[PDB]
């Protein structure tokens, strides 16, 4: 079965670069891309990144551009996102997302990770 | 507004599926991607269309892998026939709502199909002449490397052998020439491990 | 960028009642997707097209609406603290969800 | 098939449209060159007679003519090199509501070749047929007739074989078109079984710059 | 003679140039209407391919095409009424130093008639020949053959007579072209002496919208 | 730049000369005046050219009277033939040094030629029929006023008589008809002082 | 023979309108036009008018326009010119002129009158 | 308007001498005409084209010159107080003559 596993919650300093990992199992990582979404109680949830493992092309939100850079590894089948300047109210849950195989459900995010909580001082 | 296909050519046997990539950049919010086929006899045949919004569209042996955020479109052909030797073009169709929208084509990919069956056969050679023109025909041979030649003291011209695929699945090759003499000309074709002349088969 | 505003901030639905939640959009959107979330869990796939059902949801859920101001309807409530939280559309390059609607069972 | 026009430099050229559309509103013209992607040149309206060309093209070079009710012709005013290539007539399909404008129908494409002062050396396919070899050892002397089109300047040529009847197309496997110093050479060969060897075989060549301006039909006499 | 084109409204029309000039630089086009003076419309250059039209005319309506090395054709994009009339191809003559540009050679002129949705009633000359009367009293029964072209829409028509040989033109004195409610009628008559009455007489009618698109040749059988 | 010919039409016998006037206004310092002929079969034939600077130019039967200060050009035709029935156009040719200069034509004058010989002759009448079509031919008559008629109880259609000039110098006229009956139709033409039917001449 | 006769010299007042006559004999007046030239010792001679009897069209010099108006009479075959404001140094000889029959001599004035002298106070 | 200037204001020609008089023009003129005048008489027609003679003048008179600066030449003087006085051109709408050249017999 398709499954995505994410790293646990990490306590972070006001200024640092944090790498969040997401590993996909049950399907071929090369064909499908991984979206990254951030959910916060005040702003809700918004799409913050998208990375295609096959070619490495990345799409960012305009507000989140520059803040987050994503990388992928097909051998380990894991996607990492880097975060900086985390003290600026960036304490939120981070979710992976993947569309249904063959895009059956349109643009709906069929498969989600369990979510990693990031809290900053 | 820009479309690229970096694959110059691809070669696959009959029963193996092939994939063709198309990477594009566009400022249009909603658009379509069209796939077209250009036969060696120049003609554009519409294969498939993938909308930016709808799901993955599958038609016949052609399937499309669509990546909206990465903006990538791949066409997969499964169990291709021998007629899939044409060029394949990916066109970033502008929103087709109007009748005036153009298609932004790209440098297409070339697909070549090799025969599936792999038996070994011994070529048969023949020599056919008209006036001063001589043609050596080698028929029913599987090994591509033949290096067919002809023997003649006087050499006027010579043309590169033409090798194509017989409908039986094997290869058929033909040579030509404009040799001065007619009676003395004799062909000879090298099998993948042997060699045969035109003295036999007579 | 479309705000994807949602009219109902909160509801007090009870079993035996059919309710509707609207998800208005500033600009017209071709198709509309919905997500349901539950506490201590990630949002579920749920609806995948206007007036469609996905991932094996109860048949009580349904969708409707024109190109603007899509909606969702449920016929009966049965021990679900949240029938449908969030929206989603990708007619625009910035894919935005919305604030979310929460309906407490009463 | 595919036609061709070989008008010299500094001379108007005419390209026809093979589309059969009875309610077309806009007709687009595309240009495809070797090693380059197809690019639209202009599109001519039907409800109104003006035609709109893309940026970067000098006005007045391209014109659209309608000799009949539905027959569009693109006319190039002055020809220079780099204007060669395949010209495609295109038009959007039906089904706007569902399968929204599913296809952009394309024409067969006309090849335009721009030369200097013409070849003037009687460039036209000059066949040289070959007789079947003695092959009673194998395939009961099926033989292989050859249609060797020797000297012709324009690249395009359509060689196909037929029996005394023209109903069914015979399967003939082509060679290649080599570039002799100033011309092009192509050849076809066909294997016919003994059960049908009694029939005379016609090799039909379709080519521009052909004598009488018709599809040449070389005849191979039958052998029992 | 004078040709004619009868393309309907809102349809491109083509007019050929009858001039035979091997070194022309500019070719001018003139329009003559009933009750109005001829006025130049445009002139197309030869050394360079652009054409210059006079003020007051919408650009793109008139185009000049050169299918051959020296063959100029004027193409009207969209036709409306008031665009009818005789179009003349003109070009300046030789002799610039002495008898300075003595003439502006004019073409035979092509008549353009713009109608609405065509006549659609098979408009083509429908002859009805008459037999000579018994006239042995005077002119030894010379007789007068009549070629009565009955129903044809385009105004222009050329009726001339010939014997079994076509070397010499017979002198036939025309009638007039009356305007029947929707068509035009014309008739010719010829008096032939008894010394030549033994010959069959052909009435040749040149007309556009003619069946087979050739000069019709009605035959009057000979009478001794 | 403007040219006018106020003479709508002119009629002269064969041996009498005719004159055609052309009044123009131009701001050009040096120019040319061209005279053109438009036959009933539409065709422009160049008759004569008069330069603004040179003398009066005479060619054949055509002479030109040129008034530079008054800016007037007159064409005189002396002893005109029967072929001078065409329209005559006066064109203020712009300086012909360039190849691009147009001609400013004017509303041309119409010339009609009457026959010279004046003998008196008695017309001869005949009736010729095909099916239901009847044509009455009156031949070799000088008097223009004939008022030819036909007798018939039933009148389907009728066409105006066509009168032209015979090469002998006389007039020939023809009538037509689509009368219901064929045998009973009889013609009748009125001489300038008499009248004759088709009962005679039979 | 072609001949042109002109009126004799007339003494004139500083302000008046004077009519100078010119009669042509020996040819047809209708076909050919009459030019009028003024010769003065200081300014030489210049062309001051031209009248065509057939249609009455008149051509004037720009400097002499308005000053002189010409009229013709075919029945009397005589051309008249009117002059006004004659006190302004307009004491000069006036000549008629006609080109050679058929314009044989180009634009040369082949036939001249004897000239009428006009003197003003 | 062309001034039609004349270089020689006066000459003192004598019999047995051939003289030339030039009539320069500000602008080019196609053809050039000349007139001769005598006291108590109207100007005579004289020359009617460049290098031409008219009205029966002695053959000694002749013309020459290009499109600008035409001239006239006489071979011998014989009891003529004025061989040629004035010029004329009509290449321009204002037809102007010129000052005139007078040559006293000496
Ligand atoms: C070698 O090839 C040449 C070139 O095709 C052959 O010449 C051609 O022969 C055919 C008959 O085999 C000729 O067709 C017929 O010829 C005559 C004369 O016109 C007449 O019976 C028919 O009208 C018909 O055309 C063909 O014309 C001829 N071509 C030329 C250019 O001469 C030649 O026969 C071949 N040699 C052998 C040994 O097969
Ligand atoms: C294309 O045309 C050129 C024109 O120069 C051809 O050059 C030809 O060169 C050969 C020698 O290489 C000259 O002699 C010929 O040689 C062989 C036999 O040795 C044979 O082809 C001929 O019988 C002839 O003797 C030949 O005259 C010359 N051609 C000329 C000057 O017109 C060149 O070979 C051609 N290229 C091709 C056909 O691929
Ligand atoms: C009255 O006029 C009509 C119309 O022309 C005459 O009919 C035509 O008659 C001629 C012969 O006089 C026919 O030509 C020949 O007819 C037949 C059938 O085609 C054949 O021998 C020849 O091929 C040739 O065409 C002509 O076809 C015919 N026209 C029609 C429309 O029927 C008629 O004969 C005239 N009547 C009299 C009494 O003269
Ligand atoms: C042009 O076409 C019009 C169409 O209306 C013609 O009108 C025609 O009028 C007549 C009566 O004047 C109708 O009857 C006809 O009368 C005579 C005999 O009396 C004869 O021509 C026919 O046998 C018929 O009976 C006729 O039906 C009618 N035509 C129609 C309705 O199509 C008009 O006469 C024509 N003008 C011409 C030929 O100059």
């Amino acid at each position: 079965q398709v499954q995505l596993q994410q790293s646990g919650a990490e306590l972070v300093r006001p200024g640092a670069s944090v790498t969040l990992s997401c590993k996909a199992s049950g399907y071929t990582f090369t064909d499908y891309e991984v979206y990254w979404v951030k959910q916060t109680p005040v702003h809700g949830l918004e799409w913050i990144g998208a990375i295609d493992p096959e070619t490495g092309r990345t799409a960012y939100n305009q507000k989140f551009k520059g803040k987050a850079i994503l990388t992928t590894d097909k051998s380990s089948s894991t996607a990492y996102m880097a975060l900086r300047s985390l003290t600026s109210e960036d304490s939120a849950v981070y979710y992976c997302a993947r569309l249904k195989s063959g895009r059956y459900y349109g643009d709906l995010f069929a498969y989600w990770g369990q979510g990693t909580l990031v809290t900053v001082s | 507004q820009k479309v690229t296909q970096a694959q110059s050519s691809v070669s696959m046997p009959v029963r193996k599926a092939v994939t063709l990539n198309c990477l594009y950049e566009t400022s249009w919010w909603s658009y379509y991607i069209f796939w077209y086929k250009q036969l060696p006899s120049k003609e554009m045949i519409f294969l498939i269309r993938q909308g930016s919004d709808e799901q993955n569209a599958k038609s016949g042996r052609y399937s499309v892998n669509f990546k909206k955020a990465a903006k990538s479109v791949a066409l997969t052909i499964s169990a291709l026939q021998l007629e899939d030797s044409a060029k394949y073009f990916c066109a970033l169709g502008d929103p087709g709502g109007l009748n005036t929208d153009k298609l932004i084509f790209g440098k297409g990919t070339r697909v070549t199909v090799e025969p599936r069956s792999q038996p070994h056969t011994k070529p048969s050679v023949f020599v056919m002449k008209n006036g001063t023109n001589v043609a050596c025909l080698v028929k029913e041979f599987y090994p591509k490397d033949i290096r067919i030649n002809l023997v003649s003291s006087k050499k006027i011209t010579e043309f590169d052998p033409a090798i194509v695929i017989s409908p039986s699945g094997k290869y058929n090759a033909v040579k030509l020439g404009k040799y001065e003499d007619s009676n003395s000309v004799t062909c000879s074709v090298q099998h993948d491990n042997k060699t045969v002349h035109s003295t036999d088969f007579e | 960028q479309i705000v994807l505003t949602q009219s109902p901030a909160l509801m007090s639905a009870s079993p035996g009642e059919k309710v509707t939640m609207t998800c208005s959009a500033s600009s017209s959107v071709s198709y509309m997707y919905w997500y349901q979330q539950k506490p201590r869990s990630s949002p579920k796939p749920w609806i995948y097209f206007t007036s469609n059902l996905a991932s094996g949801v109860p048949a009580r859920f349904s969708g409707s609406g024109s190109g603007t101001s899509y909606s969702l309807t449920i016929s009966s409530m049965e021990a679900e603290d949240a029938a449908t939280y969030y929206c989603q559309q990708w007619s625009s390059n910035p894919l935005t969800f919305g604030a979310g609607t929460k309906l407490e069972l009463k | 098939g595919t036609k061709s026009v070989t008008r010299p430099t500094r001379s108007s050229a005419e390209i026809t449209c093979d589309l059969t559309v009875i309610n077309a509103f806009y007709i687009h013209w595309y240009l495809h060159q070797e090693g380059k992607a197809p690019q639209r040149l202009l599109y001519y309206d039907v409800s109104n007679s003006k035609d709109v060309l893309e940026s970067g093209l000098s006005p007045g070079k391209y014109y659209t003519h309608t000799p009949r009710r539905w027959s569009w012709i693109l006319i190039l005013r002055n020809l220079i090199e780099n204007d060669s290539g395949v010209y495609y007539c295109a038009t959007w399909d039906r089904g706007n509501p569902k399968t929204h404008y599913y296809k952009k129908l394309f024409g067969s494409g006309t090849t335009l070749v721009v030369t200097d002062k013409q070849l003037d050396a009687d460039v036209s396919p000059k066949p040289t047929i070959f007789l079947p070899s003695i092959a009673e050892t194998k395939l009961q002397k099926a033989g292989t007739y050859l249609c060797l089109l020797e000297k012709f300047f324009p690249d395009v040529i359509k060689i196909h074989w037929q029996e005394k009847k023209s109903n069914t197309i015979l399967g003939s496997q082509e060679g290649n078109t080599m570039k002799t110093n100033d011309t092009y050479m192509k050849f076809s060969w066909l294997t016919v079984p003994e059960k049908s060897l009694d029939k005379e075989h016609r090799c039909i060549v379709r080519h521009e710059n052909n004598k009488n301006g018709v599809d040449q039909e070389i005849i191979f006499p039958p052998i029992k």
